[PDB]
């Protein structure tokens, strides 16, 4: 019913450095004297934690570094210094009238140096080829940053078809990220071919890193 | 200590009825509002209604108010919510808050509501040793596949819960009504295979607590 509406939608800040976040209002939740702003902090998989209530007092537990203000419809909130563990998505809610809405969303993500990807690659296991499936896996762990593109390669030759990726959010310490690849073939299709290579493109060099292994061992 | 303990995740099909609970430990119940909160998976936040656990008193969301229906028990101090005919844009997180005026201070951990028509399927999990050939060296990757499985989630864990440090587990993708989750931990060269390490997965529907010893090929 008011719209609250969040200013940018992602921002990328280095750690221990300051990071601003705003929330604009509909209608001015202040009425009546103090304002009725709250923020929130939720990790992945986890409920959202109350940081500030009334947009200025702080909930016991939560460090001083977290700073919110602002009245009527501008409001805003701010980490300084920022920490590892401070990879979230922040939102404002409003209570006042009338039926409670929250903010609109805006992901905190942080800037680090560029960090290599160790590839490993992982043949199907032998309880696989019995229940008729083939399966192999390359794990892409701890690199910077997010952006990479997985070529999957069965005896020289590109497939793209029946491959399964799934990225992990950033790391609370290393601040990191990590991928995972899947080949989805049948054991009919497995034994036909001998080698299959993971192939991985990042910014940290313009060679790929290819891990390959063959079935003839 | 306050606490606010819900239940379980939920597989549900379209046109059924479902109440979800929250139980409350570490307060007096009727005397604090319980709002409860609706997370589309990969979306914001939606308030839904509060309850009042102390005598028949709520106030729904217009578009949540011939969907959802607020009950409080005050001997088994637990907040409970109904959701008539759910449907596919009904498949969220459910969270339970207690609010002392005019924030939202504890939470619930989050039911996991999927909708969704498909049916349950069991698990089959899979040990990932290195590739074929009498080690490499300094330090090597172990992973373990979950392959086809209905519905979320899967708790994934490494020795019962010590080795928890060096894990990477990836969020499950929907595949073909059928989902995949791969998880991989790196651990030093010389803790393996001298220490056992091994895969515990766990999946709620299919009842299937299955264990496996990563072992050299």
């Amino acid at each position: 019913d008011i719209v609250l509406t969040q200013s940018p939608a992602s921002l990328a800040v280095s750690l221990g450095q300051r990071a601003t976040i705003s929330c604009r209002a509909s209608e001015s939740v202040d009425s009546y004297g103090n304002s009725f702003m709250n923020w929130y902090q939720q990790k992945p998989g986890q409920p959202p934690k109350l940081l500030i209530y009334r947009a200025s007092n702080l909930e016991s537990g939560i460090p001083a570094r977290f700073s919110g203000s602002g009245s009527r419809t501008d409001f805003t909130l701010t980490i300084n210094p920022v920490e590892a563990d401070d990879v979230a998505t922040y939102y404002c809610q409003q209570s006042n009238e009338d039926p409670f809405t929250f903010g609109s969303g805006t992901k905190l993500e942080i800037k680090r140096a560029d960090a290599a990807p160790t590839v490993s690659i992982f043949p199907p296991s032998s309880k696989l080829g019995t229940s008729g499936g083939a399966s192999v896996v390359c794990f892409l762990n701890n690199f910077y940053p997010k952006d990479i593109n997985v070529k999957w390669k069965i005896d020289g030759s590109e497939r793209q078809n029946g491959v399964l990726n799934s990225w992990t959010d950033q790391d609370s310490k290393d601040s990191t990220y990590s991928m995972s690849s899947t080949l989805t073939l049948t054991k009919d299709e497995y034994e036909r071919h001998n080698s299959y290579t993971c192939e991985a493109t990042h910014k940290t060099s313009t060679s790929p890193i290819v891990k390959s292994f063959n079935r003839n061992e | 200590q306050v606490q606010l303990q819900q239940s379980g995740p939920e597989l549900v099909k379209p046109g059924v009825s479902v109440k979800i609970s929250c139980k409350a430990s570490g307060y007096s119940f009727t005397s604090f509002y319980i709002y409860w909160v609706k997370q589309r998976p990969g979306q914001g936040l939606e308030w839904i209604g509060w309850i009042f656990p102390g005598s028949t008193n709520t106030k729904y969301n217009e578009k949540f108010k011939g969907k959802a229906t607020l009950t409080a028990d005050t001997s088994s101090s637990t907040a409970s919510m109904q959701l008539s005919s759910l449907t596919s844009e009904d498949s969220a997180v459910y969270f339970c808050a207690r609010v002392d005026g005019y924030a939202m201070d504890y939470w619930g951990q989050g039911t996991s509501v999927t909708v969704s028509s498909a049916k349950t399927t069991a698990p089959s999990v899979y040990p990932l040793a290195p590739v074929c050939g009498d080690t490499t060296g300094s330090s090597v990757t172990l992973g373990c596949l979950v392959k086809g499985y209905f519905p979320e989630p899967v708790t994934l864990t490494w020795n019962s819960g010590s080795l928890s440090s060096g894990v990477h587990t990836f969020p499950a993708v929907l595949q073909s009504d059928l989902y995949t989750l791969s998880s991989s931990v790196t651990v030093t060269s010389s803790t393996w295979p001298s220490q056992s390490i091994t895969c515990n997965v766990a999946h709620p529907a299919s009842s299937t607590k299955v264990d496996k010893k990563i072992e050299p090929r």
